[PDB]
């Protein structure tokens, strides 16, 4: 009469809960492992704000002709 | 910072492909980056003036055992 345990049933349930989260955090995990080891934006990377990586250089003798792409 | 610049305070003698480079860079991702393998080469090309020297080795030993 003094054995009281818990049903098959929610220990079950509580089993299964906690390899769900289990389950949840290691789908997180590699999630996170992918995104980092993914090439970003420069903007990300380097400068916000200039994110043209493009090297403007000097003035004082600014040829006509020296630009390309 | 100071890239670019000359002794003049003007643009050096291989910006421009160093230009064309940069540009293709931007405009491409890390997979795509194969295709500025040629202007990373007239880079290398304009710097240290390899491949121009070995034309013109080619065009001495013409003058050198051919002639001689």
């Amino acid at each position: 009469t003094f054995f009281h345990p818990k049903s098959r049933e929610d220990i079950l349930n509580e089993e299964a809960k906690i390899v769900q989260a289990l389950n949840n955090q290691r789908e997180l995990t590699i999630k996170m492992h992918e995104l980092k080891r993914e090439e970003k934006d420069y903007a990300h990377s380097y400068s916000p704000l200039f994110s043209d990586p493009v090297p403007q250089g000097g003035s004082i003798g600014k040829a006509p002709g020296s630009s390309r792409e | 910072t100071a890239a670019g610049i000359s002794l003049t305070g003007g643009r050096n003698r291989c910006f421009s492909e160093w230009q064309s480079f940069m540009h293709c860079t931007a405009k491409t991702d890390a997979k795509s980056r194969a295709q500025c393998l040629p202007n990373f080469e007239d880079y290398m090309e304009c710097l240290h003036h390899t491949k121009e020297k070995a034309r013109l080795r080619e065009i001495e030993s013409v003058l050198k055992q051919k002639k001689e």
